[PDB]
């Protein structure tokens, strides 16, 4: 019981930790995606204005 | 988007006047030059100077 309650908060632990991880790559690419789509903006104006 | 093209229809809306300005603008210039144009279709339809 003392080895299965040690694994269990080390492997909540690591599980908040991965969580933290997914969340950061999650983050970056919703910035990418926001600044991909901020780079649309001014070609399909400018693709009007032509 | 809808402000690129609507402010190029404002654009549209200024050069429609300004371009038909010079069209009525011009129009009383040519009529200058028509009498040379005449002349000188009669010549070829003859052939003569006169």
């Amino acid at each position: 019981l003392a080895e299965a309650s040690q694994a269990h908060t080390k492997a909540l632990e690591d599980a908040k930790s991965e969580a933290h991880r997914v969340v950061e790559e999650a983050r970056t690419d919703a910035e990418r995606i926001a600044e991909q789509l901020e780079a649309q903006a001014d070609v399909e104006a400018e693709r009007i204005k032509m | 988007r809808v402000r690129a093209e609507q402010q190029v229809a404002s654009t549209l809306q200024t050069a429609h006047e300004q371009l038909k300005r010079e069209r009525d603008a011009v129009e009383l210039d040519l009529r200058a030059h028509v009498g040379t144009m005449s002349a000188t279709l009669a010549s070829r339809i003859l052939g003569v100077d006169l």
